[PDB]
Order: structure tokens, then C-alpha cells, then sequence
RNA sequence: AUAUUAGAAUGAAUAUACUAAAUUUGAUUAGAGUACAAACAAGUAUUCUAAGGAUAUAUGUCUGUCAUAUUGACCCGAUAUAA
RNA sequence: UUUUAACGUACCUUUUGCAUAAUGGGCUAGCGAGUUUAUAUAAUUAGCGAGUAAUUUAAAUUUUAUAAAAUUACGAAUCGAU
RNA sequence: UAGUAAAUUUCAAUAAGUUUUUGAAAUUGAAAAAUAGAGAUCUACCUCUAAAACUUGUAAAGUUUAAAUUCAAUAGAAAACAG
């Protein structure tokens, strides 16, 4: 839905539903389709809701549903899937923080004399007039490597698009999971490691996670060379690249879908709509909180005198009162409009 | 260069010297083994033919009559025969060339002496 | 100021009969293509009503009939239809953009407006020869897009 | 991003020229004041845009000027050739195209309306 | 050359598998990169004796070329036409913004019609981004106008003035120099009311043939 | 002579204004040549109105 | 076409007609638009002498033709669509016919044989 | 078709050319445009529209001389001036 | 692998043109020549579209997504010595 | 911060090859905020300012360490103990 981006999103409800029994499915288009029709058409349906349940994180495949599911938002998760645009962020985030400084010696900084070894005329051999030139003995090479720089920009509605299109691959290819939540009674990685490596292996995981976190999860998950965690705040394309597999909280996915929700308001704005303080940026200040300065005001007590310290305020409160006398402080107001 | 250093060894075996070790030899060497050969090909297709009838032409002449007034009936006559096969017979199969060269005289009227 | 000479007569010669044209028999082609009489449309239309008020032509009318394919507005409130040219402007293509579905149905369907002519399928958008951008607006629209 | 940036990427300062736009008794009144090492630019033509006034739409350039043979000597002419200066003269493609290549600020407006 | 053939409808983009988005699986459509043949490295390549150079000229050498002032010691194009007059003096001009700009907001919901039009309004809108110098109301699509405007510019031309008061409204020209539009614009970076100026001869004459156009005008009078 | 024919109508715009100019030159000039006055038809040099005549 | 040069030229050598208009060097215009005639007539010694008339018929359009066809359709733009062109039946191309390629001499099959297998 | 047609040569004209005479300054101003020729720039012939004149049945003709050569770019500078 | 038969005057450079008795190479392995940066114009693949386009984040000090920000630059209007 | 400000001829650096300004060489040399100077030569009007000092640590080659960008013995440095 690229209509309707212009409008300010309202605060992010999860509509969630209680369906317990069986663990619903979400069919599919037929394969052939989405190659054929790779950028028209999306992975799944438009019309329908995608009902996708909630799991447990420490929990086997056949024994971990809760009974409840999410819908979630087509924007985001439903888009056509477009290398086109994914392999043009690659090329851009491997070359923004790069940085040549190898240089080649050419003809003049190698060294050398700056003279002749032999002149043209009698020696009966070639014209060899400077020194450790190309093709000669400690020579530099004419068109070598320099120094330079390669960062170059990309448009940033496609910096953004990039990362919808991975999210709706990972659900469609199949691999994104599900969380209630992220909590662990110990700050030990004895409580992780044991059901998540019967559950999985192989799998180079991420998990997003809420900005608030519990401080057991913290400690646990380092160490374990094949997780990675992320705020919603960052999620770059490359993680979910990096990784296989991709977990999301129940409470991270407002923060995610509210964070992109509104990073596409703040580059789709017509220009009389009026933005503000945003959800993304309101829940950023109670959990970090920016330092104010202090509400110490003073006011006017007409009952008491002044005396101020700086001694240019006293004589310039002094004559002041003098022109109330005579009256010639109206020359001095002023009236602009 | 185009050809590598391995394959010109294979063009160059049998050759004489240093025609066949080094290379500002062995490479244009190699290439007019090629240029010749590319045209001993086409001009091989001609020398045959100058021996079918060569062949053709003094087997015939026991049965007096000459080359030329043979094939002028051949071509005349219903038979659709090469010279290939004409010099074949006259060597290997010599009765059955008696034979084929009978009718060609006939149908076309012709008369030895 | 009035012309003179032969500068007037090919001005006034507009309201004479022309000179038939030997042409190339590429073009005997394009027009076999282009007068090709038209076929029905495989999707209905619905009619715009009459004194319409300008802040609501720029709304969207509703949709009644199930299509595979849809075409989506802008961030503005627009049809994202639009010309393309080059440099010196003879190269002369409108452009459609935010398809949606089978988009072999859409041709067929596009290709009965223009009179038959070449289209360009590329990723994200169809280019068209030929500057027939009101036609197309008008088409949508009238389904209600 | 980058963790460690070079000095030679950053301004790059000319070498004969001060340390200061400002001087004192002791400073030097052979070298000037300080100034900046900028990549080159290709600079339009200053003397083509003296002999010249630009028209048309951004598609379709054109390139105005006035003939020539018509200042030093006047006497010696038909009223038809002098009646054949004052007109219009848009250059010829062969030369514009060529003259492309010394206006690399061709099309922007705020530079044809200037000229 | 520059020119490269379009890419068909015949040639496919896809791959005919539905592969994962791994760093391996990746592609970008064809002809999105022009691969040109290195030179000097090879007879096969048809750019190998001589990178596309030539015989021994000049054109041929390193740093070979003459420049496009340069037609063989023949005088040029330049020190033969003769030169021509002074180029404009009013540099600091308003500009020009056609009714069918104005007009196309004013059908959305972005302009209220009923208030005066200013150049804010205008600004905020998003009718233009920049305006050193005012604008001006030059017209295009007059026919458009549906109901009364009141405009409050810097400049604007006789057909627009004539057009509007037809259906009713006004037009009001007001003279402000850049630093009192950038107070009109942004007003948040200038919190003190400005004074306001006593113009110059030049301005006068351009604002007198304001009034012959049947507009409205404010600007502090001369004595 | 009209081309009655259809063709596209924004392709070539200009061919519908180019026509509507020429009708309106006709008209323009029929008028005249009916409406005008024999001082009118004349050349230039013999519109004028001297008082002595020749003579 | 009118103000159109017919000559140039160093006297009289073609001489002028009607519906033209010459000029100080000797040149010929024409006047109006329309076709050639040369006519030539002798004097009493057997002299030629040419002249250069026009006759001011009018002239094929060859230079402001009307833009080509295209097709509306009828329920999108009825009343555009009453003024359509008919068809075009344009000969472009010639249909050609293969060659026949003789199919004797590749010899057929022969099911259930026999054979001398070892 | 010679005589000639301002001067070289060719071409052409014979209502040319030569000669006598009466009135006179079109050897004027402005604007639009085609064609020949033509790398470019340059050069050439002239119709159409407007003002203001001459000639004098004018009904009309004239925007230097029968034609072709009879010269020089741009810059800088200069006198008079419709801005 | 030898003999016989027929055919057959090298290579690169330069040139109107060379087996050329015109230049150059004793053979071999390895080094040995359109590369880098910036601006403008065009074309091609894409993004958004009457609007479009952000990172001197070269930082923050555990250390990030290039998270904002459209002032500004181009823009659907040209004519005239001015 | 009175032999100062400023002035005449010349030059320098000021975007300017010329007509300023800022400074220097030679020659002359003021007033007292009511005064003085700049504003591309001169005049008038007006506006702005007040011709004293001090103040931004890491710049540089060389050695060593840690890290990024690179070569892997005809490369990298002239030198895998080599000035
Ligand atoms: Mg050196
Ligand atoms: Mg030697
Ligand atoms: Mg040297
Ligand atoms: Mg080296
Ligand atoms: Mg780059
Ligand atoms: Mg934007
Ligand atoms: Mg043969
Ligand atoms: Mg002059
Ligand atoms: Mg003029
Ligand atoms: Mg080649
Ligand atoms: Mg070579
Ligand atoms: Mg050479
Ligand atoms: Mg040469
Ligand atoms: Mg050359
Ligand atoms: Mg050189
Ligand atoms: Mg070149
Ligand atoms: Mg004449
Ligand atoms: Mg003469
Ligand atoms: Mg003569
Ligand atoms: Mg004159
Ligand atoms: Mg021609
Ligand atoms: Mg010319
Ligand atoms: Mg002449
Ligand atoms: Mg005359
Ligand atoms: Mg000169
Ligand atoms: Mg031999
Ligand atoms: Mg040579
Ligand atoms: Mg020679
Ligand atoms: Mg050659
Ligand atoms: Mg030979
Ligand atoms: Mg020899
Ligand atoms: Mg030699
Ligand atoms: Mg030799
Ligand atoms: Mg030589
Ligand atoms: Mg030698
Ligand atoms: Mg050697
Ligand atoms: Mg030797
Ligand atoms: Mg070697
Ligand atoms: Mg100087
Ligand atoms: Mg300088
Ligand atoms: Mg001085
Ligand atoms: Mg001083
Ligand atoms: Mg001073
Ligand atoms: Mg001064
Ligand atoms: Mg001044
Ligand atoms: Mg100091
Ligand atoms: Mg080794
Ligand atoms: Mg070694
Ligand atoms: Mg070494």
C-alpha cells in the first residue's frame, strides 16, 4: 500500500486471537507464479489476513504453541520480493565504511638519481634515459593502485524497501519464528543452550527483541557463536542475511512495526501535513531519557525592592525609573508590527 | 598467446631443430602447417579426379575409343555412374566395366574402331 | 503578421488533400497493427457521473467487478501515469507504474486502448509508444482504480 | 562510520599562499591571503557567452548571435545586406555541438536567464 | 558510443528457480552494467594492436588531443563573431508560477480559499521550495478559476488580474526585500518584527506600472 | 478539405490548432475583401488625400 | 513555389516569360506556385530563343500531410469511434515455400530381421 | 547583329545603345520570409507588409549605374545620436 | 619412423607497395603499457513522481541502524541589447 | 595607540592588467567624539565603525607498539641484517 503513507500512524495494537487446537497453516502461491511474476505479484495473499501463531522460544517443534496467533501487517511482511533492490543495498553498505590507503610506487617515488646511466650515442644498446622505470630493474608500475575512498550514495526509499522485502522472505521461504517472549529464570547459558540445541543446531539465529530487555537474557545468549541479537531500533538487511534463521518477540514486533510504520511517514510526508514527537520517538524517552535543564524560574515580587548583582543592571534599572518621572520613556517604545 | 605453449608442442613433434622447442619458430611454423593445410584439403578433392580419369582414360583405350567420346555418352545415356567407381571396376572389377561401357556406346549410337 | 510566399502556401496547404505516401513496408506493418479493428474488453466500465465537482474528480471512484490485476495511487492522491521522452524529444512513451497480479491480462487489455501499439514490459512499469496518457486516465478512472 | 578517516581526503589548502587571511607588521606582502585546493570544474566559456545569447526550451537549445561585416564598414554595401544583419542568426548543429562541451552549464534556467 | 540497445520482452529476468535471498543468490536485472573490452590485450578482442587509436597522429599519443576551441590555426568561432551587449542587471528576479499550480492544491484541501494567499501559504504547501525575490503570478490556466482568490505576491501580470476580478477577489503586491521574505517564510528564525524599508527610484517604476494594471499596492511612499 | 478521419488527438495536437488558424485566415480575408472600401484595396501610395488636384 | 529561382545567369541567355519577375544580375524568379514551360521560337535568321514561363496551376501536397491513423474504442470514446478508419490490407511481404529435400536415399527400416549375432 | 554599351575578358541586349530637354533625389526609414549557393563563418537576387516622397493619363514605374572584381574579420578606440 | 609424388619464397613493424639485398629480435623462464578521482551532458537498468534528492555519523566513548533534519540545488515559461 | 591617522609619485598584495582600499620607500605632517576615516576616483546627503596588546595545546621527521588497508622474494623498501 504505497497510497496512504502520507498519513501519521496512530499507536500500533496487536490484534491478537485465541485459536486453540491446532496450529493454523498460511498457504503458499504456487512457485511457478513467483518466478515468473517476481516483482507483481506477492508471496502470499492480499485480501486474507496472515493469522500466524506464537510459540515458545525454549520448546521443541511439535510441542511449543501456545494457542494464540498475530496478524500481521502486508506493508512489511507481503511485498513482492525483488533482488533488484536487495542487491543494490549490498553493494552500497559494503563500500560506505571502506577506505583504500595502499599505494604503488610509480617512476618518481621510487628511488633513484635523476640522471642518465648512459648516453644515446656509441654504447651500441638501448636508449635508456631515466631510471627504475616500467619494465626495468626496481621499476614502478604507470598505472598501479592508489589511495581513494568509496562510499556513494543510494536513494533512501530503497535503503528502506530492502528490508521489507527480506522480512517477507524470510516468513514466505518459511524461516522466521514467532516468540511470546524472551525470559529465562537464570543469567546462566545453561538454560538456553540445552533445548535450543535439540530444537535447532545448525541455524545461525537472530532474535529482535524489545528495548526493554530482562537482564537473565543478556548474559546468556553471548557465547553462543551461532545467536545475534538486535534491537528493533537496528535491523540492517545484512543480519537477516548473515543469519538463517530469525525469532521475533511479541512485544518487539510493535516496536518494529511502529519504528517502520512511521520511517516511512517521515520520508513520504507532504509537506502540509504536520509531524511530530512520533510513537518510536516517545517510547525512546522512557526507557533512555535525555537530561533537561532545570525549571529554577524566578518571579517579580512587587512588594519587595530589586537589587541585582551585575552592575550594569543597577544603572540601568536606575535611570530607567528616572524616565517614568519626567515621562520621556515613550520616545524609547516601540510599536512593530 | 592464442594457442598455448602445450598445444603447439603437439603441432610441432616431428619437426626439425628448433623448429619445434622454441617459439618465435615453432608458432609461425605451426601456423603455415596450417595455412597449407587448409588448402591441401580443397585441392585434395581435385587430385582424384585427375586420377579417376587418368585411369579411365588408358582402360578405355584398349576398347578403342578415347575418354572424351565415353562420358559424352554417359551423360547421354540413362546411367547415373562417377568416374569414381570407373576406375574401381577398370582395376579391381574389370569384366563389369566392359559391360557398363557397351551400353553407354549404344544408347548413344556410337561406333569403336 | 501574415506570411507570404512559400512560407503561407505549405501553411494554407493543410485544407488541401495530401500527396499519398511510399513508405517503408516497416510501416505497412505498424499500420496493419494499429488499424486492426478493436475487440471487447474482458472487463467492464462504469460511467463517471456528469457535473462532478473538480475536488471530487481527483477522488477515486468504487470498484464493482473482481480483477486479478489492480494499480495503485501515489502518496498524493494520483494516478501514477506518466510521459516520458529524451533529450530532443522524439522518442514519445507514457508510462504506467504500481502494477499489481497478471500483468499478461493487463496488456491485453491496454493494448485494446491504444489501437494495438508496441509496449515495453520492464520491472516495476510498462512503457508504450505513443502519447495516450488522457486515454488511460480516463480507462481507470472508469473502472474506478 | 569510518573508524579512522586520512588528512589528505580532508580540505586540501594551496601551498603559496599564507596561513591567515590577516597580517600583521611581521607577516608577508609577497604571498596573499589563504584559499582552497578544489577539485576542478569546467568553466564556461567566458568568451563564447560575450558573442552569444541562449534561447529556447531545455529540449531544444539554440544559440543566438549577430553576423558579422557590419560595424567598420557601412558605406560600401546594399541596403539588402545590411537589411540582412539586423535579423536573427541561430547557430548551425555542426558548430553547436562541438560548443556543448564548453557550457557544461547549459540547461539550468538561473544560468540561461543570467545570459 | 553512448547509445545501448533496450532491454526486450522476450529476454527473462528471472531464473527459472525459486532460490532463497542468500548472499550467493543474488542478481541484479540485465543490462544494469556495460562491460567494455580492456584494451591492448589481444588481436581476438578488436581493440588489441591499437586501443581504437589509429596510425602515428597526434590523437594517437598520450595526452593527444586538441580541444574543441581549436580548428587548425583558422580563426574560431569565438575571436570572429562579433560580441554583443550588457547581459540583464535585474538578476534578483521574482518567479514565475502558473494558476495551474495554485489552482491544483486548491482542489485537494491544502489552501483554504477563503483566506488570503500568501507566499507562505504557498511555501508550506508545497507549491515550490524556493523563492529568493518574491514571485510572481504570471498565467497559465486561468481558466480553471472557480471561485474568488485574494492574493497577496510581489508581482503579477494583466491577464491573471483581469481573470480573477471577473469571478471577484483581489490581488495585492507588496515589495519586500530578501531578508523581509525570509522573515515571512521562516519566521521562526527571525522572533523580532523587522522594519520596514523606504525604496529606491527603481523600485518605484516597476511598482507604478503595477497600479496602470489595475492592482493593489503596498509600499512605504517616497516624499 | 477536412480530414474527417480519426487519428490521435494529444499525439498531434498541434495539427488541430495548425487547421483552426488557417479556417480563421480564410474568414479574415473574405471578410475584408467584402467589407472594404476601394480606398482600402489600393496600394499604400494612392489611399492618401491631397487637396490640389493635378492641374 | 513563389520568390523561387529558376536561373542564374549572365544577360538574357534564357530569356523571361510570365508570371515571373528578373532581377539585376539577369536571375528569374517565379511568382506563383505551379509548373515549368520552355518555349523556344525562331527568328528570321535561325536564331533560338528561349524563354521561361510557369503555368500557375497548383501542386501536390508533399509537405503538410495529415497525421497518421489510430483506432478508439467504441465503449471508452463512442463518438470518436463512428470516424474510424477501415483495415489496411498492405502487401509487406511475399510468402515464400521451402525446398524439397529428396528423402530416397535415406534408406528405411527393417523390423523383426535376422542376423548372424555371435 | 555590326555600331556601341566607363576600364580586362566572356556573355547578352537592339523597347539596346547614342543624343536633346523638362521636373527631381528611391543612391529613403522600419519589420517579416523564401530560394540559389554553401564545411563553418561569409556572399548573392528579390517578392510581401507599414510609414513618408518623386514622376504625372498613370493603369503604372523607381529601394544607385546592363551584368560579373573594384576589397578585410573580431578586439580596442572614435564622432553624431530615434534608448 | 624412412622413402617417393605433387603443392609451397618465414615472422613483426612501416608502406602506394616487400621473399625482399628495408627496420628489429642469439633462444628460454619471470617483470613489462587506457588506470585512479571529481564536475557537466547523453544513453541503459532501477527508485519515488508535481514533486524529487540527506549524512564532514570523519561522530556518540561499551559503542548503532546512515535514525532524523529540505535551509539549499534542479524543476512542467519564455520573449527582448537592456 | 603623535612623527601616529592621512596625503602626493611608484610598487606590492587585495578576483581585476584600472580609478579605489590596506601597507611599504622617499618627501610632507592634523584635529580633539562638536573630531576622524571607509563605503572602486570627485561632490552632497545618510549609515556603519573607533585606527592598543594578549588568547585555539597535538605542527614536523625518526623509533616502538596496537589496529585497519596491502605485497609474499624479478613483489614489498634501495635493503627478509644493507645504505
Ligand atoms: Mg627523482
Ligand atoms: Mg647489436
Ligand atoms: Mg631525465
Ligand atoms: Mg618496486
Ligand atoms: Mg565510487
Ligand atoms: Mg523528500
Ligand atoms: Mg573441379
Ligand atoms: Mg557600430
Ligand atoms: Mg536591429
Ligand atoms: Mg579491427
Ligand atoms: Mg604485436
Ligand atoms: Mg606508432
Ligand atoms: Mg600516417
Ligand atoms: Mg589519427
Ligand atoms: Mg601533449
Ligand atoms: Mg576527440
Ligand atoms: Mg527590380
Ligand atoms: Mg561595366
Ligand atoms: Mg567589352
Ligand atoms: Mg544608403
Ligand atoms: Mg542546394
Ligand atoms: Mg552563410
Ligand atoms: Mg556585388
Ligand atoms: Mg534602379
Ligand atoms: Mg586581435
Ligand atoms: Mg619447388
Ligand atoms: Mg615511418
Ligand atoms: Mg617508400
Ligand atoms: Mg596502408
Ligand atoms: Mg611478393
Ligand atoms: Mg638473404
Ligand atoms: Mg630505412
Ligand atoms: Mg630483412
Ligand atoms: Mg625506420
Ligand atoms: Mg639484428
Ligand atoms: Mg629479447
Ligand atoms: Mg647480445
Ligand atoms: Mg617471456
Ligand atoms: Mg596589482
Ligand atoms: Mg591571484
Ligand atoms: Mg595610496
Ligand atoms: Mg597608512
Ligand atoms: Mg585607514
Ligand atoms: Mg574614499
Ligand atoms: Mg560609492
Ligand atoms: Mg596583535
Ligand atoms: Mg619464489
Ligand atoms: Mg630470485
Ligand atoms: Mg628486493
Amino acid at each position: 500500500s504505497i497510497t496512504n503513507y502520507s498519513i501519521k500512524p496512530v499507536k500500533y495494537e496487536l490484534k491478537i486471537n485465541e485459536q486453540p487446537g491446532k496450529m493454523p497453516i498460511l498457504v503458499r502461491k504456487p512457485d511457478e507464479i513467483l518466478v515468473k511474476q517476481w516483482w507483481s505479484q506477492s508471496p502470499f495473499e492480499k485480501t486474507q489476513p496472515l493469522r500466524v501463531p506464537v510459540l515458545k522460544f525454549l520448546a521443541e517443534n511439535g510441542q511449543a504453541y501456545t494457542g494464540k496467533t498475530v496478524d500481521l501487517d502486508h506493508d512489511i511482511f507481503n511485498v513482492p520480493l525483488r533482488r533488484d533492490i536487495v542487491h543494490s543495498y549490498v553493494l552500497w553498505r559494503q563500500n560506505r565504511d571502506e577506505i583504500k590507503t595502499h599505494i604503488t610506487k610509480t617512476k618518481g617515488t621510487v628511488s633513484g638519481s635523476g640522471k642518465k646511466p648512459y648516453a644515446q650515442k656509441g654504447t651500441g644498446k638501448a636508449r635508456m634515459g631515466n631510471k627504475r622505470a616500467p619494465g626495468r630493474k626496481k621499476g614502478g608500475k604507470a598505472h598501479g593502485a592508489k589511495p581513494r575512498i568509496l562510499r556513494y550514495p543510494l536513494n533512501k526509499k530503497i535503503r528502506l524497501q530492502a528490508l521489507k522485502v527480506v522480512l517477507s522472505a524470510k516468513l514466505a521461504e518459511g524461516k522466521l519464528r514467532i516468540i511470546e517472549t524472551e525470559q529465562v529464570d537464570e543469567p546462566k547459558t545453561r538454560a538456553i543452550a540445552k533445548m535450543l540445541e535439540k530444537m535447532d543446531k545448525r541455524s545461525r539465529i537472530l532474535i529482535v527483541h524489545p528495548y526493554q530487555i530482562d537482564t537473565n537474557f543478556e548474559l546468556a545468549h553471548q557465547n553462543i557463536q551461532k545467536l545475534q541479537s538486535c534491537y528493533p531500533n537496528e535491523l540492517s538487511v545484512l543480519k537477516v542475511l548473515t543469519n538463517d534463521r530469525v525469532f521475533i518477540t511479541l512485544e518487539a514486533l510493535r516496536q518494529l512495526t511502529q519504528e517502520l510504520q512511521d520511517r516511512t511517514f517521515r520520508n513520504y510526508r507532504m509537506k502540509h501535513v504536520e509531524r511530530g514527537v512520533t510513537e518510536s520517538e516517545a517510547e525512546r524517552e522512557q526507557v533512555w531519557p535525555t537530561p533537561k535543564q532545570q525549571d529554577t524560574k524566578v518571579i517579580y515580587d512587587p512588594t519587595k525592592p530589586l537589587q541585582f548583582k551585575f552592575k550594569i543592571l543597577q544603572d540601568y534599572y536606575e535611570q530607567y525609573e528616572k524616565l517614568k518621572e519626567n515621562g520621556e520613556i515613550q520616545k524609547y517604545r516601540e510599536n512593530i508590527e | 598467446t592464442g594457442f598455448s605453449r602445450e598445444k603447439y608442442r603437439k603441432l610441432a613433434r616431428g619437426f626439425f631443430g628448433r623448429n619445434k622447442n622454441c617459439l618465435r619458430t615453432m608458432a609461425p611454423r605451426v601456423d603455415k602447417a596450417l595455412r597449407y593445410s587448409f588448402r591441401d584439403r580443397r585441392a585434395r578433392r581435385r587430385i582424384y579426379r585427375k586420377e579417376w580419369i587418368q585411369t579411365i582414360n588408358a582402360a578405355v583405350r584398349e576398347h578403342n575409343t578415347p575418354y572424351n567420346r565415353f562420358i559424352w555418352a554417359l551423360n547421354q545415356s540413362n546411367i547415373i555412374l562417377d568416374r569414381k567407381i570407373l576406375s574401381n571396376l577398370a582395376i579391381n572389377e574389370p569384366f563389369s566395366f566392359k559391360a557398363v561401357l557397351d551400353e553407354v556406346r549404344i544408347q548413344a549410337q556410337l561406333q569403336s574402331k | 503578421m501574415r506570411a507570404a510566399g512559400k512560407k503561407l502556401i505549405q501553411q494554407q496547404m493543410i485544407l488541401r488533400p495530401p500527396h499519398p505516401r511510399n513508405m517503408h513496408p516497416v510501416t505497412k506493418e505498424a499500420q496493419n497493427r494499429m488499424t486492426q479493428p478493436p475487440k471487447p474488453l474482458e472487463f467492464k466500465l462504469q460511467d463517471i457521473p456528469a457535473n462532478q465537482t473538480p475536488e471530487q474528480a481527483m477522488l477515486p471512484l468504487g470498484v464493482n467487478q473482481i480483477m486479478p490485476f489492480s494499480i495503485l495511487r501515489t502518496h498524493t492522491g494520483n494516478l501514477p501515469v506518466y510521459r516520458k521522452y529524451n533529450h530532443n524529444r522524439t522518442s514519445k512513451r507514457t508510462i504506467i507504474r504500481h502494477i499489481e497480479g497478471d500483468i499478461n491480462k493487463f496488456t491485453e487489455e491496454l493494448s485494446k486502448v491504444v489501437s494495438n501499439a508496441e509496449i515495453h514490459v520492464k520491472v516495476g512499469r510498462v512503457e508504450v509508444n505513443g502519447l495516450h496518457k488522457e486515454s488511460i486516465d480516463f480507462w481507470l478512472k472508469r473502472l474506478g482504480f | 562510520a569510518f573508524a579512522q578517516f586520512p588528512k589528505m581526503f580532508k580540505t586540501q589548502y594551496k601551498k603559496g599562499r599564507l596561513s591567515s587571511r590577516f597580517r600583521t607588521k611581521s607577516s608577508t606582502w609577497k604571498r596573499g591571503p589563504k584559499t582552497v585546493l578544489k577539485a576542478h570544474k569546467q568553466s564556461n566559456h567566458s568568451a563564447l557567452l560575450k558573442r552569444i545569447r541562449i534561447v529556447g526550451p531545455s529540449w531544444d537549445r539554440k544559440l543566438k548571435f549577430k553576423s558579422a561585416n557590419h560595424r567598420h564598414q557601412l558605406r560600401k554595401k546594399s541596403r539588402a545586406c545590411l537589411k540582412r544583419k539586423r535579423r536573427a542568426r541561430y547557430a548551425h548543429p555542426t558548430d553547436f555541438k562541438r560548443l556543448r562541451r564548453l557550457i557544461p552549464s547549459l540547461k539550468k534556467a538561473s544560468f540561461k536567464n543570467n545570459h | 558510443s553512448s547509445c545501448i540497445k533496450q532491454r526486450p520482452n522476450d529476454v527473462p529476468t528471472h531464473r527459472n528457480e525459486l532460490l532463497p535471498f542468500t548472499l550467493n543468490n543474488l542478481w541484479n536485472n540485465p543490462g544494469y552494467r556495460r562491460k567494455a573490452k580492456k584494451l591492448g590485450r589481444g588481436i581476438g578482442s578488436g581493440k588489441g594492436k591499437t586501443a581504437g587509436k589509429g596510425t602515428n597522429g597526434h590523437n594517437s599519443r598520450s595526452g593527444g588531443g586538441v580541444s574543441p576551441r581549436f580548428e587548425g590555426g583558422q580563426t574560431p568561432w569565438f575571436r570572429r563573431l562579433p560580441k554583443l551587449g550588457i547581459t540583464r542587471i535585474n538578476k534578483e528576479r521574482p518567479k514565475a508560477i502558473n494558476m495551474s499550480l495554485i489552482m491544483y492544491a486548491i482542489h485537494k484541501g491544502r489552501i483554504d480559499s477563503t483566506k488570503p494567499i500568501t507566499i507562505k501559504v504557498l511555501h508550506d504547501a508545497g507549491v515550490f521550495s524556493t523563492a529568493k525575490y518574491g514571485v510572481k503570478l504570471v498565467g497559465r490556466g486561468l481558466k480553471t478559476i472557480d471561485r474568488p482568490l485574494h492574493f497577496e505576491v510581489s508581482d503579477a501580470s494583466e491577464n491573471v488580474i483581469k481573470a480573477i476580478k471577473e469571478k471577484g477577489g483581489s490581488v495585492k503586491c507588496i515589495y519586500r526585500t530578501p531578508l523581509q521574505i525570509r522573515e515571512h517564510v521562516f519566521p521562526q528564525n527571525y522572533p523580532i518584527n523587522l522594519r520596514s524599508t523606504i525604496p529606491p527610484k527603481r523600485i518605484v517604476k516597476k511598482m507604478e506600472n503595477i497600479r496602470e494594471r489595475g492592482a493593489e499596492v503596498e509600499f512605504n511612499v517616497p516624499k | 478539405y477536412i480530414h474527417k478521419t480519426s487519428y490521435n488527438l494529444e499525439q498531434f495536437k498541434s495539427y488541430t490548432q495548425n487547421v483552426e488558424k488557417a479556417l480563421k485566415d480564410l474568414n479574415q480575408e473574405k471578410e475584408k475583401l467584402e467589407n472594404s472600401s476601394p480606398f482600402d484595396l489600393l496600394p499604400r501610395r494612392k489611399r492618401r488625400v491631397y487637396d490640389r488636384p493635378l492641374h | 513555389f513563389p520568390d523561387d529561382i529558376l536561373a542564374r545567369q549572365r544577360g538574357f541567355k534564357w530569356h523571361a516569360g510570365q508570371n515571373t519577375y528578373v532581377g539585376k544580375d539577369h536571375t528569374i524568379h517565379s511568382k506563383v506556385e505551379g509548373h515549368v514551360r520552355f518555349e523556344k521560337k525562331y527568328t528570321d535568321t535561325n536564331r533560338k530563343v528561349v524563354t521561361v514561363h510557369v503555368e500557375p496551376g497548383q501542386v501536390r501536397n508533399q509537405y503538410n500531410r495529415p497525421p497518421p491513423p489510430f483506432v478508439y474504442h467504441p465503449e471508452l470514446y463512442p463518438e470518436r469511434a463512428v470516424n474510424n478508419p477501415a483495415p489496411t490490407n498492405f502487401q509487406v511481404y511475399k510468402q515464400t515455400v521451402q525446398k524439397v529435400k529428396r528423402t530416397d536415399f535415406r534408406g528405411s527400416k527393417v523390423e523383426n530381421a535376422n542376423r548372424n549375432v555371435v
